[PDB]
RNA sequence: GCUGGGGCGGCGCGCCUGCUACACCGGACCGCAGGCGUCCCACGGCGGGCUCAGCGAGGACGGAGACCUCCCGCGGAGCAGA
RNA sequence: GCGGAACGGCGUCGGCCGGUCCCGACAGC
RNA sequence: CCUCGCCCGCCCCCCAAACUCCGAAGGGCCGCGCCGCCCCGCCGCUGGCCUGGGCGGGGCGGGCGAAUGCGGGC
RNA sequence: AGUUCGGCCAUCCUACGGCGGAAACUCCUUAACUCGUUCCGAAUUAAGAAGAGAAGCGCCGUCAGGCCCCGCCAGUACUGCGAUCGGAGACGUCGUGGGAACACGGGGUGCCGAACU
């Protein structure tokens, strides 16, 4: 007696959404605002700094939008960090800073691969040491060569105060990239300027070290079960900023990517057969059965 | 049925005089109000291929799910 | 069975619907806050007049509240109070029976108890990115819910 | 009555197509236009800024101005016994590139290529002029014919 | 002043939507169904977050409707007045 | 061989579809 | 506990100047000769750059690429 | 083979059953810090690594609904141009050009691109 909601007429008039919208991957309003350019600038490439965060690592990409696809010109991942001196604690604040810095340095070095005079790497050398203060590469930009410019794209993430997307962006800016931004969404911000001390503390994992110390200090069972991977590799609260500084120096020294090795495996789970003659057989038997 | 078929035409001729213009009286080759000719209807009945309703009949379905 | 198929209390919603603004609403919200240790909220009629307040409780505190509330009724509830989505509820008449200390001045107030059951992995229908529907096999049917409730809070049902 | 507001008599020409509502795809923003290019005008009813008048729906013209957000299009309009050149500003959602010259461009390319090819080998140049369909030539057919007749009423 | 004579009546006497109108544009009548001479420092700008009407099922002093919960919901709601 | 309709004609000519008929029809078993 | 109704499903007769998932005949607008290669100059515009776009100059190869009729413009 | 970012936007959607995970994605665990919920760590923010294919996701199936292609419908309906053709009219016919729709039958059910593992 209950009326049917999804009728044949419901299906006839249905309009599907764009595929990436159905999967909930992209917001097409924000993308349109991001990739728009003045028509009197013709086919000049426009770059955005794309930051994504999975459950296990952090992804940084520099991509340009083309007519029929997207072009990637540089990507850094959080897997590479153990190759530089950070084996654990991936996907936290310090790791985001490190991966942003890695992406920036790698892009600049790739751009200045051949050039010898006024190469984009020699000019615009990133901040020598992480100090956590407001830095803008375009201030007093070289007249003959301007700094590489990108625009940050956050995706579906929430742009709150203290988010790691902004940490990756700050790391990328510290490598010499001109990314427009303010300092409102960083941990040191107040109604009158902001203090670099809190940003520096967060960038070096001071909060994680304090938490590890307090937990191990009194409730050690939960400490052992909750920091198993940290404890296994012998990472202690006091010897943390040293490792982060060493990783920063190593990244800023030789920031190129070595290809990893592997082989793809195709299971049988996708190997099931696609059974007209065979389909026509399963009706005659069922009809005879019935 | 065959009982009143001897006067249906006279009833139609009687009704023909109240309508403007010119009309014609015909005998259909179909079975009642259905869309089947008498031959086709009788064959499809002697082959068990008719779903029956209070007035009309329709061919059996061959699409959709089973059971 | 897979460990990911086990049921748990997801939320418990306490509702008191007595019409008209006044200390009645204020007193009822005060009692709700005292019981739940969580400030309540008001609902506006559709117009613009407050008529009711409610509060949501999650975790173990919900389990203890539900245990006391069932104690009020002697672990008896009709078998037909289970919804087609696998949820159920009941309604006491005074809050004193819950074990709360009576107040001559605060008054008395009837209550509504609605409790929502869930399985792990229901997040896919609520998150903001890659939002989807839960599979039909993962959903809780009324019979499974009745089995879990009877085996959990020692409840008998009356037809 | 008879009123002539800006959008009179647009009940059907400005509506969206069946199952094609909502926002436009992003190809309409990142394709490149140049001065002197031929474009078509098709009004999109979901975008209300930079919208041309109903008269210009389904006309072709050339670009005379490339702006920050809009294009300038020249169109020939007949008014009594005369033609006027009208210049209008259109936003990107209402304009598409036109293929009214593609056949001529391909013909020119093919003519040049064929001219180059036979010269290197010295073969005679064929005719590079389009021909309107000529009458058919002589040929021989086989007979396995079927008699055709007229049916009864 | 218009006006199937003038008068009485009405106001296609300045504007707007749909139809008449016969698939570019244009197209008459005291042709058809109607509207306007206003309202809003928010009912405006921008950013963020959210999803509406409603079916079904459940909660009960509580009912054909209050409020609460889950499910599915291509817009069946809303967006000052035609 | 009037401008002309519904509706009539066993005036004449020409058709279409069905029965009965030298095992004897029709009209005067 | 029965017997017709409201409700749910299928089937069916007949419709719309101010209904349309579909959709002609018919109309309307535009095109149907210069092209290809190389190099050079200017810009106060545009780009991370040695990027673009626009406007000019110099060399090389090729050529008049639907039908019908007929001088045009102010 | 998987993930990030895309192009065209159902042959890609919807419902219901089944198969799979090394790596990946995901589900998962905690609330000192950061930020957060008309109330709620549900969402969201931060910090993790004991569990899992039960979902989401990839693949298979259904005389599946939908969507897409071909045929038939049918030279039918309608129609441009010409006709002292028929008819009281309403309407029809001939010559010379163009030419559907519904319904029904058969089949099908995502590709393309750049970077990493
Ligand atoms: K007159
Ligand atoms: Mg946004
Ligand atoms: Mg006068
Ligand atoms: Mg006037």
């Amino acid at each position: 007696w209950v009326k049917v909601q999804k009728t044949r007429s419901y299906f006839k008039r249905f309009q599907v959404q764009f595929r990436r919208r159905r999967e909930g991957k992209t917001d097409y309003q924000a993308r349109k605002a991001l990739i728009i350019q003045d028509k009197n600038k013709y086919a000049t490439p426009r770059y955005r700094f794309v930051v994504r965060r999975t459950n296990k690592d952090i992804i940084c990409q520099v991509t340009a939008a083309e007519l029929t696809k997207d072009r990637v010109v540089c990507a850094a991942y959080s897997h590479e960090l153990p190759r530089y001196g950070i084996p654990v604690g991936l996907t936290n604040y310090a790791a985001a800073y490190a991966t942003g810095l890695l992406c920036g340095r790698r892009l600049l070095e790739k751009l200045s691969v051949g050039i010898k005079e006024n190469a984009l790497a020699q000019l615009y050398p990133g901040l020598d040491k992480a100090t956590g203060e407001e830095y803008h590469p375009d201030e007093n930009e070289n007249e003959e060569v301007h700094a590489f410019k990108a625009f940050l794209d956050i995706g579906l993430a929430r742009a709150s105060t203290g988010a790691r997307v902004f940490a990756a962006m700050k790391g990328a800016v510290d490598a010499g990239l001109n990314i427009p931004h303010s300092m409102k969404r960083f941990p040191g911000y107040s109604k009158d300027g902001f203090d670099s001390s809190a940003l520096r503390d967060r960038i070096m994992g001071k909060h994680v070290g304090d938490y590890m110390a307090e937990l191990k200090a009194e409730d050690e069972e939960t400490y052992r079960k909750r920091f198993s991977k940290y404890i296994a590799a012998k990472v202690e609260p006091l010897r943390l900023e040293a490792m982060y500084t060493k990783a920063h120096a190593a990244i800023r020294a030789n920031p190129q990517a070595v290809k990893a090795k592997f082989e793809i495996k195709k299971p049988v789970r996708q190997a099931r057969l696609t059974l007209k003659e065979r389909i026509d057989a399963k009706k005659l038997e069922a009809l005879k059965q019935l | 049925r065959a009982s009143a078929k001897d006067y249906v035409k006279d009833a139609l001729r009687r009704a023909k005089f109240k309508i403007p213009g010119r009309q014609a009286i015909v005998e259909s080759r179909n079975w009642g109000f259905t869309e089947f000719t008498k031959e086709e209807y009788e064959d499809l009945r002697e082959r068990g291929e008719l779903q029956y309703d209070g007035n009309n009949a329709h061919r059996i379905s061959r699409k959709g799910p089973l059971n | 069975e897979n460990p990911m198929r086990r049921i748990r209390i997801e939320k418990l919603v306490l509702n008191i619907c007595i019409g008209g603004e006044g200390d009645a609403l204020t007193k009822a919200a005060k009692v709700l806050q005292q019981l739940t240790d969580q400030e309540p909220t008001f609902s506006k009629s559709r117009r613009g007049q407050k008529i009711s307040t409610h509060v949501t409780v999650r975790g173990e505190k919900a389990r203890e509240i539900i245990e006391r509330g069932l104690r009020v009724k002697n672990f008896e509830l009709p078998y037909s109070c289970f919804s087609t989505t696998g949820n159920f509820g009941f309604g006491i008449t005074e809050h004193i029976d819950l074990g709360i200390k009576y107040d001559p001045s605060m008054g008395i107030y009837g209550m509504d108890f609605y409790v929502v059951l869930s399985r792990p992995g229901f997040r896919v229908n609520k998150r903001r990115a890659q939002q989807q529907h839960v599979g039909a096999s993962h959903k809780i049917t009324p019979d499974e819910a009745r089995a879990w409730v009877e085996r959990e809070f020692e409840v008998v049902y009356t037809k | 009555t008879h009123s002539q507001g800006y959008r009179c008599k647009t009940r059907y020409c400005f509506a969206r197509k069946f199952r094609r509502h909502g926002m436009a795809n992003l190809t309409t923003y990142n394709r490149v236009y140049k001065l002197g290019q031929y474009v078509n005008i098709k009004v999109n009813g979901a975008y209300h800024k930079g919208m041309p008048h109903r008269y210009y729906n389904g006309r072709t013209g050339t670009i005379f101005n490339i702006g920050p957000r809009a294009l300038g299009v020249q169109i020939q309009k007949r008014v009594r016994g005369r033609i006027m050149l009208k210049r209008i500003n259109v936003r990107l959602e209402h304009v598409h590139p036109s293929d009214c010259r593609k056949n001529h461009l391909e013909r020119v390319a093919a003519n040049d290529a064929a001219r180059r090819l036979a010269k290197e080998t010295g073969q005679p140049v064929p005719c590079l002029k389009r021909q309107n369909a000529l009458p058919r030539a002589a040929h021989v057919v086989s007979i396995a014919s079927a008699i055709d007749i007229t049916p009864l009423k």
